[PDB]
């Protein structure tokens, strides 16, 4: 360290809207903002500033960008969501900020996945808990056959199997 | 400095 602090953190202000959001630069990433309708500005594969932040877990950038107008219903290239990237890492409060949103929790992406079937996969309860409970869907099933069931079952994960099987009893049976 | 896009996992396969 040549001077009092790093030089590093004056540089930022030259990244990408997206590295900003992923590295967490709040200052430089709410001027940018400001500047240039810029927040939903997409990537090379389609990923928005949202999607970088949620699959970072920089939680205090996402609630500023869903608070000043990010578009979180958007979907990358791979048809990823902010929602399926935070699902996949299980980022639970990113998650709760995103469902709070209304935001889809059923789109298919083409690698074969839906958010559920990532928070399962990951093994992260209280991310599946929320998105049952938003309506996500467990009998979609990945490219090799496996609901979200199935996958719980065969990958040995016992709460996530006690947490859809609750969900599923508590669907009230046709009476009409 | 840059970081990386993780990728979404691969659901063909165990976790571990």
């Amino acid at each position: 360290l040549y001077f009092q602090g790093s030089t590093t953190p004056l540089l930022a202000n030259s990244l990408s809207v997206h590295q900003l959001a992923a590295q967490g630069e709040m200052l430089y990433l709410a001027t940018r903002i400001e500047q240039e309708n810029v927040i939903n500005h997409t990537d090379e594969e389609g990923f928005t500033p949202l999607m970088w932040a949620a699959a970072h877990g920089q939680i205090a950038v996402v609630e500023f960008l869903l608070q000043n107008g990010a578009d979180p219903q958007l979907l990358g290239k791979g048809r990823e969501s902010a929602l399926s990237l935070a699902c996949s890492k299980g980022y639970t409060d990113i998650v709760k900020m995103l469902l709070d949103c209304g935001v889809d929790v059923n789109e298919y992406d083409w690698n074969g996945g839906t958010p559920l079937l990532y928070a399962v996969h990951g093994n992260h309860v209280k991310c599946v808990k929320m998105l049952l409970e938003s309506g996500a869907d467990p009998t979609i099933e990945t490219d090799s056959g496996y609901n979200s069931m199935d996958l719980a079952v065969a990958l040995g994960y016992r709460s996530v199997q006690q947490v859809i099987e609750s969900h599923l009893l508590k669907l009230l049976q046709n009476i009409k | 400095a840059f970081v990386h896009m993780p990728t979404l996992p691969n659901l063909d396969f165990h976790k571990t």
